[PDB]
C-alpha cells in the first residue's frame, strides 16, 4: 500500500491511485444523463433519499444563463466546483458583457482541478460533472473527471449503473441530434431508467430535468414540474 | 498506518469524513420534526452525574429568533459551527436587511465542510472534520422547515429526522408516526415518546431539551415547567 | 514528508512527551550541578566536566553564567542548546529593565524563559532543548531565591536542589541535612562540597573537578562571584579534615 | 440636524428634527434620525448621515451576536463602548459622527454621547446637531430629573421646535422617543408647521 | 494634476402610488460644455419589480450597475430566490459605503415594488445614506424638479385641496412636466426623456421628447 | 480646556482636576472626571485629545491591572510611569501616536510618595509639584511661592484653594469644579469637590 | 510553519490526541471544588510537600481576575499558558466592552482555547482541566470545569486529576443543602472529600476559597491543622464513640 | 502615467451602411512641437474590430500590447468564439476605469470601430472609464470641430455609404486641420466591414488658403 | 515548486542521545587530521591536504582560511560544510566590526559561529554539520585556540588534535610538547605531531599551515613549509 495514500505518488505501473480512488466516488454518487439535439442540451438525473422522510439529493445546479450541471460524488466538492464555474461566469459577463464559451470554461475546470492532483498534502477533486450548455457553436454536453481530464460529448452518464445509460445511449445516438425537445428528454429519462432494478422506475419524486437551448435559459424541473415529461413514456422493456 | 488527512479510501471516501460520521453514533440521540403549524427539536442531556449543573448543557441553541438548531457528538467542536450560523445570518440582515432562510443558514455552514487539510493551508485552517450532526429547525417564507447536516457537508430537508446513537431505532419510529397533516402538539409528543423510548436513563424533566418554533412565535427553549405539562401525557 | 517526520511534539498514549523525557535523560549524564539558599546569600555548585589537561579555559566559569545583575545561573545537559536558552534569558532581562527601569524579579525572569521551551513542546515539530537550569538571584521581593528549571517548560522555587548525575542521591541527602531556616552561606557551601564529594566520581574530589559560585548582597549592589582555585580548597581540606575528626565520635 | 436626550425618572427622552441638506437646498425633511437600534437600544443621528447609519446598523449587529452568545442584552455602557471602539480606528479620516446612545440597563436609564473624534461620555442631558446650542437654552431652563413624563414630552419637543426655529439646518417634523424599563416607544412626530400652531397657536 | 472624477449631468425622478413606481431620467449625457451623446438614459432594469437610475460620474454609474447585476445573480445561486427592492436597496448602501474613504460619485434612485406589492423608491447619497419617500429627484435638475412635486404630489402649501390619490396617470403628466420645465432652465437637461413604469404586469418604458439645446 | 495639578507632601500626594467636557462653546458634561485608578496606590492623571486620552489611559491602566494578576504583587508608582512612558514613547514615531499630557501620583510602601509630570512627547520628570493645561501658566508661580517639602495635607489643600481660585479669577474658561484626592500609605482617598456658588 | 494534522479522527471516531491529554490530566494531583452560597472552595490534592521545595511557587491555584479564579490538574507547563491567556483576555474584556469579565463567558473563552488547540494543525492539545471558581457579580455564585476536549460544565461540585473518579463517588455521597450550609461547613466538605482520597499529612493540601464580594484567600497550614482538627476528632465524634 | 508625455491629437469615428470608418492623424506631439510624424495611432484588434486611440502614444502602445496578446491568446483555441467589437469596448472600458481606480490612468481617450452581425458598432471610452456607444465620435478638438459638423449631417440623414461618409471625414479632417494647432495634415482611415478592417496609408486634404490674400479688404 | 520540511531531523533518543550530532562527529573522527597549538606567544594551525593525486592543483582550494585580519581556520570533517560556516564566519565578522569598529574578539567569533552550528540541530529539515573547526586569534595580547564542533558546543584548548588518529595525535601532545614554546617551535611540534599519522611522504604540498601570532594571521608558502620540513627551519 506504499503507493496508494499521496497523489504524488506514481506507482510502478505509471498509475496515480488516489487519483483512481477519487474517480470511484463518482461511480457511488446515483446515475445521471446528459445528451444534445442541434438546439438543445438535457441534463437528466436521478435522486436518491436517505430515509424515507427526507428530501431527495439536489443532482442539477443552475451555473449561469446559458450553463447547468448535474453532479455524482463528493456533494462538498459539487459546491466548491459550482460556485467557482458560477465565478468565473459571473467575470466573464462583468469584463465581456458577453457569456463564458462554455468550452473555454470547462478547459478552466479542467486546469483548476489538475493542480491539486499533482502537489504533496492535497487531494483530487471528490466529483464527477456532466455540463449542458449552449454558446454561439450550439448546444454542448461535457463531462470533467477528478482526475482533471474532461470531454465532449454526444451523451453521456456517470454514476452507479451508467453502464446501462451509456448502452442505451450509444444505440439512439443518429436519433437525437433531429429531436425535438420533448423528444430528447425521453430518450434522456428512458436511458436513466436503464440504470434501475427492473423492479421499480421513475417517479416525479426521484427525476430531475435541466433544460438549455436555443430557446430557452437553463431550466431545472423537479417535482409536479417532471410530470409532463414522465407522461408518454414507453412500456419499460420486462 | 500514517496517511493525509486528505486520503481517499479505495470506495471513493475520505477516511476523515467516514471516521467522523462514526463519532456522531457516539453522542446523544436527538429529534427534529416539521409540522404545518411549527417545528419542535429535542435532545437527550444524558447527563453524567448528580453534581453537573443539567441547565449547564444545551444541545439545542438559538441561532435567530426564526432559527434554532440541534446539536449530537463531539459537543466542543459544535460551539464553532454554531457560532458561525449566527454571525451568518446577521451578516445577511445588517447587508440585506432581511432574516436568511433555513435552507440557506444550513447552506452557509455547510461549506466549511470539508474544508481541512495539511500543506498548502494557512495557519488558523481546520485540521481534520468537525464530528458533529445538526438540525436547524424555524420558520420562513417557505414555512416551517427543518434540516439535517452532517460532516460530510452534505444536508437536506426532513419532515422527521433523528440524529445521535439511537438514530436507527428513532428514526424506524418516527416513520411509523409521522402524519403530513399532523400538529405541532402531536409533534412534540411523539418525540418525547420517541426520546423516551431509546434513553438508556428514565425520561426526566431535567434530562431533556425540548424547543419549538412556529409560523408566529419566534423560538422557544421550554422551561422545566412546560415539560412537566407534556411529559404529564407519558 | 509525513513519512520522515518524528512527530517531536505529540502526546503518547500514556499522555506523556517522549521528547521531553528523553532530553531529561540527557541530562541526568550531565555533570552534576546544585543549589543552596541561605539566609545571606545563595550559591551554585557544579561538576566541571571540561576537565583535561590540555584545554585552556579562559572563561570566568565553565557552567555559571551571568544573566539579570542580580541574576546568574547553571545548566545541565547541551552546552550550545543552554547557550541559546541564557542568551535570550539575558535578553528577557533587559527588554524588562528597558521597559520599567528596574531588575525584572527574579522568578518573572524564569516564567519568561519556560514558556518558550513550553511552546517548543506543543507546536513547531522541532525538539525540545536538552537543558535543566538552576536560578539563583536576589529581588527586592523575595530577596534570594533559587529556581529550577526543565526542558518540559516547568519550574519550581527551591530551598536547596541538585540537577544532573546521581541528582537523587544528591536530593535526600540535602532533604535532611538541610537547616531549613537556619543557613548561612558559610553552613551552606558546607552540604556543598560535601554532597558533591558524595554524587561525583571523585576520590578527593579535587578543586578543578568542581566550579562554585555565590550570590550574595552587600550595601545596596548585589554581588556575584566565583571562588578562585585556593578559596575552594579551602572547603576541600576542611570537609575531610574535619570527617576523620567525626569517626573519632562513634 | 437637532438632536437631544435625556434621562430623568422615567427613563430617557429622545427627540430630533428630520431635515437634511445639501448646501442650502432642503434634501429631505423626512430623516429617521432616531436610529431605532435595538428594540432596547436608541441612537442618533447627528453629522455625517451615512456615517451614523452605517455604524450604528452595525452595532446593532454587533450587540445581537452578544445576544445571542451570553443570553443578556448587552449594557449601555458596553454598546456605546463598541460603537467608541470601532470609530477611533479611522480618527483623522473624515467619518463625521455625533451620537447619543440611549436604553435602560442593569444600572437603569442610560445615556452617553459617541463621537467620531474621539469622545464618549455618559451624562444626564445632551443636545447634538447645527441647532444643538438653541436647544441646550430651553432644555437647560426646564430639565428636572424629576419631571413628569407628559412634561418631559413637552419639554424635549419644544427644544427641538425652537431650534428648527433659529438654526437653518434643523427643521421638517419632530420625532420623539421614550426609553422605558422594558422597551423603547415612539411616543410622537409632529410637522412643525403643525406645533407652531400650538406653541402660539 | 489628475481627477478620478468627472460631471456628466443628467436628472433623475421617482414616484411610488398604490400599486405602482415610476423612475424618469432624461437622455443626455454631457462634459464640460459638450454633449457626449443624446441618447443615453440613466434608466435600467435590475429585476421584474426593481429599476435603479444613475445619475453623477459616468464612470461610475458604469461600473456600480456592473457590480449590482453581478450580486443579484449571486444572491440568486445562493437563496434560490430573486432580490426583493428592499433587500437590494439594503445592499446597495453597503456597496456605496465600502467606497467610503473613495465615494463614487454618484446619486442613485431605487423605483419598484414591496413584497407587499405596492409601489416603493429609495434615494441615496454618494456613500449609501439612504430611506425610502413617495417621490424624490437626484441629479442636476433635481432642486427644479422636487418643489413641484412638494406642491402637486404632497399637497403642501394648499389650504382646502383633495388628497387624491396619485393615479398612474396623473403621475405620468407631472412627471413629463417637471422635466419638460427643467429641460428649459437646466443646461443638462434636455435631447429626450424615457420613464419605466413598474407594475404588477411588470416594466414599461414610454420616451417623451425633449430641447436638444 | 482641561486642568491637572498635583502637589507632593513628605508622606502622601494631592491631585486635581476640573470636571468640564468642553466641545465648541459649550460644556457638555458638569461631572468629568479626569482620574484614572491603576493600582490601589496610583493614579494616573491623563488630559489632551478626544480619543487619545481615555484609549491611551485606560491601555495603561489594564496592563498594570495584567501586571497584578501575573505576579501577585503590583507595580511601583516608579515602575509604572517608566511603563506608561515607554508605551506613549513608543507609540511616538508609530501610526497611532497619542496625543495626552498626564500626571501620574503613587505611593510606594518603600519609596513614599511620588508625583510624575509628563510630555505628549513622552518627556518623564519626577516632581514635588506640578500642572497641565493653560492653568498651570496661571498657577505654577504660586506653588513656587508657597510649597514647601514638608506641607502637610492641610496645607496643600489650602495651596491647591489658592490655585484654583487664581483659575475663577484670571482664567477666562469656566471651569466652576475639581475633582480632589490624595494618596498615602492607606492608599487612594477621594475628598470633596472644591466648588463655586455660580449658577 | 509546521503544518502537520496532530489531532485526528480514528476509525470508530476516536481522537486520540485528546484522550492522550486526558490522560496526562488523570495523572495529575487531585483538585476538587464545592460551590456554597457565600463562600465556594478549592483544594489541590498530593501537593507532594517536599518540604525542600517553597509553597508559593507551586500552587495548584490561581486568580484569573478580581472576580474569578481556577484551580487545574495536569500538565503544569500548559496550564501556565492557559492560566496567563485568561488573564490577558479578562483585562481586554474590559477595553473593548467597559463591564468586567461573567463566570461563563471566561470559562467559554477557555474551553474555546482548548477545542481550537484539538483541530489546528501544528499544535498537541492541553493536557488540563480546569475548575473555574467565582460569583456573578449581580447574581449568584458559580462553577465550571473544562477538559482538553474544549468542552465544559457547570457543577455543583466536581474533582480531577489523581483519583478523581473516587473522591466524585465521594462528593456524589456528601453535598446536600445542609451538608456545609454555611462558610464553616462549605469549606468543609472539600476538606473531606481531599481528604478522602489525599495522603496523610495535611502537609499535603494546599486548600483556599474567595467571598461573594472580597478578594480571594489563600489559607495558613495553620487555620488548616484547625480545620484539619475539628474534623480530625470530629471524625472520632461518630467513629470513634459510636463505633 | 501621471504626466502624458508625447502625445496623439483628435481622433474621429463614423458608422455607414455595413462598416464603421475611423480616421486619425500620424502626429506624436510633445508639448507644441511635432516630434513624430509618421506614427499610427490606429489599431487592427481581430477581423470584426479596430481602435483608435488619442493621448498618451506610450500608455496607447501598452493597450495595443495587452489587446494584441488578447487576440492572439483567443485565435490560439480556434474553439469558434472570438471577441465581438462590443466585448473589446466592454474590456476597454473595464481597465481604463480599473487604472483610473488607482490613481495611475492610461491617458488616452479611444474610439472603437467595429462590425458584426450585419450591425454597426462605434464606441468611446475615457481615461476616467466613461464610455457609450454613439453613431458618431469624435475626441479632443475633434469633439468640438468636427463632432457638430458629424451630427449635423446624420439629424438629417440617419444612414450613410461607406462613400458619403468617407467623404465627411475627409470635410472634418480638413477643419481641424485649420483649426487644432496639433494636428497635422498627414492622416489614416481605418474601415471595418463584414470584408474586414482595412488601414489606409499617408492621406492629406486639399486645403484652401485663398482668404489669406483678403488683408487689407 | 519547493516547500520545506520544518520538523527537526536531530531528536533525543531514550538514551537520551542526539543520535544525529554523533554520527556527525563520526564524520569528523573520519576526516584528515587537524593540529593546534597556544603557542602562550601565537598559535598554529596544520592539516593533511593529501590531495595531489597528481592531477589535483593544491593551490586551487585551501584547507586553512582566514576570516578576518587577526583570525583564522581549518577543519577535519566534510569539505563542502566546512566551506559554508567559512563564508558565513566571515560574515559575523563584518556584522561586528561594522557596529563596534573594533575587530571581531576571537572568542566572540567562536561563540556566533557555534550558535550557527547549533542551529542545524534543531532548525527543521536539516542535518548537522560534518565538520569540526579550530579557530585560531591574537584577540587583545593573548593568543586563543578554539574547538566548536557539530553540536555547536566549543572549547579552548592550549593544543589538541580533531579527524584520524586524533586519539593519539591527543595523547601524543599530551606530553610530546607544552606551554612557553616560542613561534616555531610550536610549529615544529605540530607537524610532527601530524607525521604521527601521516600515512605517506609528507612534502610541502602533503599539508597546510598557518600561524596567529599578535601580528595578524597567515598561512605560511611553500616555501616556509618545506623547511620547517626538513626536520627544522
Ligand atoms: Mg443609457
Ligand atoms: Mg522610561
Ligand atoms: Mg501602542
Ligand atoms: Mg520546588
Ligand atoms: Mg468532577
Ligand atoms: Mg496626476
Ligand atoms: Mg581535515
Amino acid at each position: 500500500n506504499q503507493y496508494d495514500n499521496d497523489v504524488t505518488v506514481w506507482s510502478p505501473q505509471g498509475r496515480i491511485h488516489q487519483i483512481e480512488y477519487a474517480m470511484e466516488a463518482v461511480k457511488q454518487g446515483s446515475a445521471t444523463v446528459g445528451l444534445k439535439s442541434k438546439t438543445h442540451a438535457v441534463l437528466v438525473a436521478l435522486k436518491r433519499a436517505q430515509s424515507e422522510l427526507a428530501a431527495h439529493q439536489k443532482k442539477i445546479l443552475h451555473v449561469d444563463n446559458h450553463i447547468g450541471i448535474s453532479i455524482a460524488g463528493l456533494t462538498a466538492d459539487a459546491r466548491l466546483l459550482c460556485n467557482f464555474m458560477r465565478q468565473e461566469c459571473l467575470d466573464s459577463r462583468f469584463v465581456f458583457d458577453r457569456p463564458l464559451p462554455v468550452s473555454r470554461l470547462v478547459s478552466l475546470i479542467g486546469s483548476k482541478t489538475q493542480i491539486p492532483t499533482q502537489r504533496y498534502g492535497r487531494r483530487p477533486y471528490g466529483v464527477g460533472l456532466l455540463i449542458a450548455g449552449y454558446d454561439d457553436m450550439g448546444p454542448h454536453i461535457f463531462q470533467t473527471c477528478p482526475s482533471a481530464n474532461y470531454f465532449d460529448c454526444r451523451a453521456m452518464s456517470i454514476g452507479a449503473r451508467s453502464q446501462s445509460a451509456r448502452t442505451y445511449l450509444e444505440r439512439h445516438m443518429s436519433e437525437f441530434m433531429e429531436c425535438n425537445l420533448n423528444e430528447l428528454v425521453k430518450h434522456g429519462l428512458r436511458a436513466l431508467r436503464e440504470t434501475l432494478p427492473a423492479e421499480q422506475d421513475l417517479t416525479t419524486k426521484n427525476v430531475s430535468i435541466g433544460i438549455v437551448g436555443k430557446d430557452l435559459e437553463f431550466t431545472i424541473y423537479d417535482d409536479d414540474d417532471v410530470s409532463p415529461f414522465l407522461e408518454g413514456l414507453e412500456e419499460r422493456p420486462q | 498506518y500514517d496517511r493525509g488527512v486528505n486520503t481517499f479510501s479505495p470506495e471513493g471516501r475520505l477516511f476523515q469524513v467516514e471516521y467522523d460520521i462514526e463519532a456522531i453514533k457516539l453522542g446523544s440521540t436527538a429529534i427534529g420534526i416539521q409540522t404545518s403549524e411549527g417545528v419542535c427539536l429535542a435532545v437527550e442531556k444524558r447527563i453524567t452525574s448528580p453534581l453537573m449543573e443539567p441547565s449547564s448543557i444545551e444541545k439545542i441553541v438559538e441561532i435567530d429568533a426564526h432559527i434554532g438548531c440541534a446539536m449530537s457528538g463531539l459537543i466542543a467542536d459544535a460551539k464553532t459551527l454554531i457560532d458561525k450560523a449566527r454571525v451568518e445570518t446577521q451578516n445577511h440582515w445588517f447587508t440585506y436587511n432581511e432574516t436568511m432562510t433555513v435552507e440557506s443558514v444550513t447552506q452557509a455552514v455547510s461549506n466549511l465542510a470539508l474544508q481541512f487539510g495539511e500543506e498548502d493551508a494557512d495557519p488558523g485552517a481546520m485540521s481534520r472534520p468537525f464530528g458533529v450532526a445538526l438540525l436547524f429547525g424555524g420558520v420562513d417564507e417557505k414555512g416551517p422547515q427543518l434540516f439535517h447536516m452532517d460532516p460530510s457537508g452534505t444536508f437536506v430537508q426532513c419532515d422527521a429526522r433523528a440524529i445521535g446513537s439511537a438514530s436507527e431505532g428513532a428514526q424506524s419510529s418516527l416513520q411509523e408516526l409521522y402524519h403530513k397533516s399532523m400538529t405541532l402538539k402531536e409533534a412534540i409528543k411523539s418525540s418525547l415518546i420517541i426520546l423516551k423510548q431509546v434513553m438508556e436513563e428514565k425520561l426526566n424533566a431535567t434530562n431533556i431539551e425540548l424547543a419549538t418554533v412556529q409560523p408566529g412565535q419566534n423560538f422557544h427553549m421550554f422551561t422545566k415547567e412546560e415539560l412537566e405539562e407534556v411529559i404529564k401525557d407519558i | 514528508s509525513r513519512r520522515y517526520d518524528s512527530r517531536t511534539t505529540i502526546f503518547s498514549p500514556e499522555g506523556r512527551l517522549y521528547q521531553v523525557e528523553y532530553a531529561m535523560e540527557a541530562i541526568g549524564h550531565a555533570g552534576t550541578c546544585l543549589g543552596i539558599l541561605a539566609n545571606d546569600g545563595v550559591l551554585l555548585a557544579a561538576e566541571r566536566r571540561n576537565i583535561h589537561k590540555l584545554l585552556d579555559e579562559v572563561f570566568f566559569s565553565e557552567k555559571i553564567y551571568k544573566l539579570n545583575e542580580d541574576m546568574a545561573c547553571s545548566v545541565a545537559g547541551i552546552t550550545s542548546d543552554a547557550n541559546v536558552l541564557t542568551n535570550e534569558l539575558r535578553l528577557i532581562a533587559q527588554r524588562y529593565l528597558l521597559q520599567y527601569q528596574e531588575p525584572i524579579p527574579c522568578e518573572q525572569l524564569v516564567t519568561a524563559l519556560c514558556d518558550i521551551k513550553q511552546a517548543y513542546t506543543q507546536f513547531g515539530g522541532k525538539r525540545p532543548f536538552g537543558v535543566s537550569l538552576l536560578y539563583i538571584g536576589w529581588d527586592k521581593h523575595y530577596g534570594f531565591q533559587l529556581y529550577q528549571s526543565d526542558p518540559s517548560g516547568n519550574y519550581g522555587g527551591w530551598k536547596a536542589t541538585c540537577i544532573g548525575n546521581n541528582s537523587a542521591a544528591a536530593v535526600s541527602m540535602l532533604k535532611q541535612d538541610y537547616k531549613e531556616g537556619e543557613m548561612t552561606l558559610k553552613s551552606a557551601l558546607a552540604l556543598a562540597i560535601k554532597v558533591l564529594n558524595k554524587t561525583m566520581d571523585v576520590s578527593k574530589l579535587s578543586a578543578e573537578k568542581v566550579e562554585i559560585a555565590t550570590l550574595t548582597r552587600e550595601n545596596g549592589k548585589t554581588v556575584i562571584r566565583v571562588l578562585k582555585q585556593k578559596e575552594v580548597e579551602q572547603l576541600i581540606k576542611k570537609h575531610e579534615e574535619e570527617e576523620a575528626k567525626a569517626e573519632r565520635e562513634k | 440636524t437637532t438632536t437631544l436626550a435625556f434621562k430623568f425618572r422615567h427613563g430617557v427622552i429622545v427627540a430630533a428634527d428630520s431635515r437634511a441638506t445639501a448646501g442650502a437646498y432642503i434634501a429631505s425633511q423626512t430623516v429617521k434620525k432616531v436610529i431605532e437600534i435595538n428594540p432596547y437600544l436608541l441612537g442618533t443621528m447627528a453629522g455625517g448621515a451615512a456615517d451614523c447609519s452605517f455604524w450604528e446598523r452595525l452595532l446593532a449587529r454587533q450587540c445581537r451576536i452578544y445576544e445571542l452568545r451570553n443570553k443578556e442584552r448587552i449594557s449601555v455602557a458596553a454598546a456605546s463602548k463598541l460603537l467608541a471602539n470601532m470609530v477611533y480606528q479611522y480618527k483623522g479620516m473624515g467619518l463625521s459622527m455625533g451620537t447619543m446612545i440611549c436604553g435602560w440597563d442593569k444600572r437603569g436609564p442610560g445615556l452617553y454621547y459617541v463621537d467620531s473624534e474621539g469622545n464618549r461620555i455618559s451624562g444626564a442631558t445632551f443636545s447634538v446637531g447645527s441647532g444643538s446650542v438653541y436647544a441646550y437654552g430651553v432644555m437647560d431652563r426646564g430639565y428636572s430629573y424629576d419631571l413628569e413624563v407628559e412634561q418631559a414630552y413637552d419639554l424635549a419637543r419644544r427644544a427641538i421646535y425652537q431650534a428648527t426655529y433659529r438654526d437653518a439646518y434643523s427643521g421638517g417634523a419632530v420625532n420623539l422617543y421614550h426609553v422605558r424599563e422594558d422597551g423603547w416607544i415612539r411616543v410622537s412626530s409632529d410637522n412643525v408647521a403643525d406645533l407652531h400652531e400650538k406653541y402660539s397657536g | 494634476r489628475f481627477s478620478p472624477y468627472v460631471f456628466n449631468g443628467g436628472t433623475i425622478l421617482a414616484i411610488a402610488g398604490e400599486d405602482f413606481a415610476i423612475v424618469a431620467s432624461d437622455t443626455r449625457l454631457s462634459e464640460g460644455f459638450s454633449i457626449h451623446t443624446r441618447d443615453s438614459p440613466k434608466c435600467y432594469k435590475l429585476t421584474d419589480k426593481t429599476v435603479i437610475g444613475c445619475s453623477g460620474f459616468h464612470g461610475d454609474c458604469l461600473t456600480l450597475t456592473k457590480i449590482i447585476e453581478a450580486r443579484l445573480k449571486m444572491y440568486k445561486h445562493s437563496n434560490n430566490k430573486a432580490m426583493t427592492t428592499g433587500a437590494i436597496a439594503a445592499m446597495l448602501s453597503t456597496i456605496l459605503y465600502s467606497r467610503r474613504f473613495f465615494p463614487y460619485y454618484v446619486y442613485n434612485i431605487i423605483g419598484g415594488l414591496d413584497e407587499e406589492g405596492k409601489g416603493a423608491v429609495y434615494s441615496f447619497d454618494p456613500v449609501g445614506s439612504y430611506q425610502r419617500d413617495s417621490f424624490k429627484a437626484g441629479g442636476s435638475a433635481s432642486a427644479m424638479l422636487q418643489p413641484l412635486l412638494d406642491n402637486q404630489v404632497g399637497f403642501k402649501n394648499m389650504q382646502n385641496v383633495e388628497h387624491v390619490p396619485l393615479s398612474l396617470d396623473r403621475a405620468m403628466r407631472l412627471v413629463k412636466d417637471v422635466f419638460i420645465s427643467a429641460a428649459e432652465r437646466d443646461v443638462y437637461t434636455g435631447d429626450a426623456l424615457r420613464i419605466c413604469i413598474v407594475t404588477k404586469e411588470g416594466i414599461r418604458e414610454e420616451t417623451v421628447s425633449l430641447r436638444k439645446d | 480646556m482641561e486642568y491637572l495639578i498635583g502637589i507632593q507632601g513628605p508622606d502622601y500626594v494631592l491631585v486635581a482636576s476640573d470636571r468640564v467636557a468642553a466641545s465648541n462653546i459649550v460644556q457638555m458634561k458638569d461631572d468629568h472626571d479626569k482620574m484614572f485608578k491603576m493600582s490601589e496606590k496610583i493614579l494616573l492623571l491623563c488630559v489632551g485629545e478626544a480619543g487619545d486620552t481615555v484609549q491611551f489611559a485606560e491601555y495603561i491602566q489594564k496592563n498594570v491591572q495584567l501586571y497584578k494578576m501575573r505576579n501577585g504583587y503590583e507595580l511601583s508608582p516608579t515602575a509604572a510611569a517608566n511603563f506608561t512612558r515607554r508605551n506613549l514613547a513608543d507609540c511616538l514615531r508609530s501610526r497611532t501616536p497619542y496625543h495626552v499630557n498626564l500626571l501620574l501620583a503613587g505611593y510606594d510602601e518603600h519609596e513614599g510618595p511620588a508625583l510624575y509630570y509628563m510630555d505628549y512627547l513622552a518627556a518623564l520628570a519626577k516632581a514635588p509639584f506640578a500642572a497641565h493645561g493653560y492653568g498651570a501658566f496661571l498657577t505654577l508661580s504660586i506653588l513656587d511661592r508657597y510649597y514647601t517639602p514638608t506641607i502637610s495635607r492641610e496645607r496643600a489643600v489650602e495651596l491647591l484653594r489658592k490655585c484654583l481660585e487664581e483659575l475663577q479669577k484670571r482664567f477666562i474658561l469656566n471651569l466652576p469644579t475639581f475633582s480632589v484626592r490624595i494618596i498615602d500609605k492607606n492608599g487612594i482617598h477621594d475628598l470633596d469637590n472644591i466648588s463655586f456658588p455660580k449658577q | 510553519s509546521y503544518d502537520r494534522a496532530i489531532t485526528v479522527f480514528s476509525p470508530d471516531g476516536h481522537l486520540f490526541q485528546v484522550e492522550y491529554a486526558q490522560e496526562a490530566v488523570k495523572k495529575g494531583s487531585t483538585a476538587v471544588g464545592v460551590r456554597g452560597r457565600d463562600i465556594v472552595v478549592l483544594g489541590v490534592e498530593k501537593k507532594s510537600v517536599a518540604k525542600l521545595q517553597d509553597e508559593r511557587t507551586v500552587r495548584k491555584i490561581c486568580a484569573l481576575d478580581d472576580n474569578v479564579c481556577m484551580a487545574f490538574a495536569g500538565l503544569t507547563a500548559d496550564a501556565r499558558i492557559v492560566i496567563n491567556r485568561a488573564r490577558v483576555e479578562c483585562q481586554s474584556h474590559r477595553l473593548t466592552v467597559e463591564d468586567p469579565v461573567t463566570v461563563e463567558y471566561i470559562t467559554r473563552y477557555i474551553a474555546s482555547l482548548k477545542q481550537r488547540y484539538t483541530q489546528s494543525n501544528g499544535r498537541r492539545p492541553f493536557g488540563i482541566s480546569a475548575l473555574i471558581v467565582g460569583f456573578d457579580f449581580d447574581g449568584t455564585p458559580r462553577l465550571y470545569q473544562t477538559d482538553p476536549s474544549g468542552t465544559y460544565h457547570a457543577w455543583k461540585a466536581n474533582a480531577i486529576g489523581r483519583g478523581a473518579k473516587s473522591v466524585r463517588e465521594f462528593l456524589e455521597k456528601n453535598y446536600t443543602d445542609e451538608a456545609i450550609e454555611t462558610d464553616d461547613l462549605t469549606i468543609k466538605l472539600v476538606i473531606k472529600a481531599l481528604l478522602e482520597v489525599v495522603q496523610s499529612g495535611g502537609k499535603n493540601i494546599e486548600l483556599a476559597v474567595m467571598r461573594r464580594d472580597q478578594s480571594l484567600k489563600i489559607l495558613n497550614p495553620e487555620e488548616i491543622e484547625k480545620y484539619v482538627a475539628e474534623i480530625e476528632k470530629e471524625k472520632e465524634e461518630n467513629e470513634k464513640k459510636k463505633q | 502615467t501621471q504626466n502624458p508625455m508625447v502625445t496623439g491629437t483628435s481622433v474621429l469615428g463614423v458608422k455607414f451602411e455595413g462598416g464603421v470608418v475611423i480616421a486619425a492623424d500620424m502626429l506624436g506631439s510633445y508639448g507644441s512641437l511635432a516630434r513624430f510624424r509618421n506614427i499610427s495611432r490606429i489599431m487592427r484588434v481581430n477581423n470584426s474590430t479596430m481602435l483608435g486611440a488619442s493621448g498618451d502614444y506610450a500608455d496607447f502602445q501598452y493597450l495595443k500590447q495587452v489587446l494584441g496578446q488578447m487576440v492572439i491568446d483567443e485565435e490560439l483555441l480556434g474553439d469558434g468564439h472570438s471577441y465581438s467589437p462590443r466585448a473589446i469596448h466592454s474590456w476597454l472600458t473595464r481597465a481604463m476605469y480599473s487604472r483610473r481606480s488607482k490613481m495611475n490612468p492610461l491617458w488616452n481617450t479611444m474610439v472603437i470601430g467595429g462590425y458584426a452581425d450585419g450591425e454597426s458598432f462605434l464606441g468611446y471610452v475615457d481615461m476616467l472609464g466613461v464610455a457609450y456607444e454613439a453613431p458618431s465620435l469624435a475626441t479632443g478638438y475633434g469633439a468640438y470641430l468636427a463632432q457638430p459638423l458629424l451630427r449635423e449631417v446624420l439629424e438629417k440623414q440617419p444612414v450613410l455609404s461607406q462613400t458619403e461618409a468617407r467623404d465627411l471625414v475627409e470635410r472634418c479632417m480638413r477643419v481641424l486641420y485649420y483649426r487644432d494647432a496639433r494636428s497635422y495634415n498627414r492622416f489614416q482611415t481605418a474601415t471595418v466591414t463584414e470584408k474586414g478592417v482595412e488601414i489606409e496609408g499617408p492621406l492629406s486634404t486639399e486645403t484652401n488658403w485663398d482668404i489669406a490674400h483678403m488683408i487689407s479688404g | 515548486a519547493e516547500r520545506g520540511y520544518s520538523f527537526s531531523l536531530t531528536t533525543f533518543s531514550p538514551s537520551g542521545k542526539l543520535v544525529q550530532i554523533e554520527y556527525a562527529l563520526a564524520a569528523v573522527a573520519g576526516g584528515a587530521p587537524s593540529v593546534g597549538i597556544k603557542a602562550a606567544n601565537g598559535v598554529v594551525l596544520a592539516t593533511e591536504k593529501k590531495q595531489k593525486s597528481i592531477l589535483y592543483d593544491e593551490r586551487s582550494v585551501h584547507k586553512v582560511e582566514p576570516i578576518t585580519k587577526h583570525i583564522g581556520l581549518v577543519y577535519s570533517g566534510m569539505g563542502p560544510d566546512y566551506r559554508v560556516l567559512v563564508h558565513r564566519a566571515r560574515k559575523l565578522a563584518q556584522q561586528y566590526y561594522l557596529v563596534y569598529q573594533e575587530p571581531i574578539p576571537t572568542a566572540q567569533l567562536v561563540q556566533r559561529v557555534a550558535s550557527v552550528m547549533q542551529e542545524y540541530t534543531q532548525s527543521g529539515g536539516v542535518r548537522p554539520f560534518g565538520v569540526s573547526l579550530l579557530i585560531c586569534g591574537w584577540n587583545e595580547g593573548r593568543p586563543y585556540l578554539f574547538q566548536s564542533d557539530p553540536s555547536g558546543a566549543y572549547f579552548a584548548w592550549k593544543a589538541t588534535a580533531m579527524g584520524k588518529n586524533y586519539v593519539n595525535g591527543k595523547t601524543f601532545l599530551e606530553k610530546r610538547y607544552n606551554e612557553d614554546l616560542e613561534l616555531e617551535d610550536a610549529i615544529h611540534t605540530a607537524i610532527l605531531t601530524l607525521k604521527e599519522s601521516f600515512e605517506g611522504q609528507m612534502t610541502e604540498d602533503n599539508i597546510e599551515v598557518g600561524i596567529c601570532n599578535e601580528a595578524g594571521f597567515r598561512r605560511l608558502t611553500p616555501t616556509e613549509v618545506k623547511d620547517y620540513l626538513a626536520a627544522i627551519a
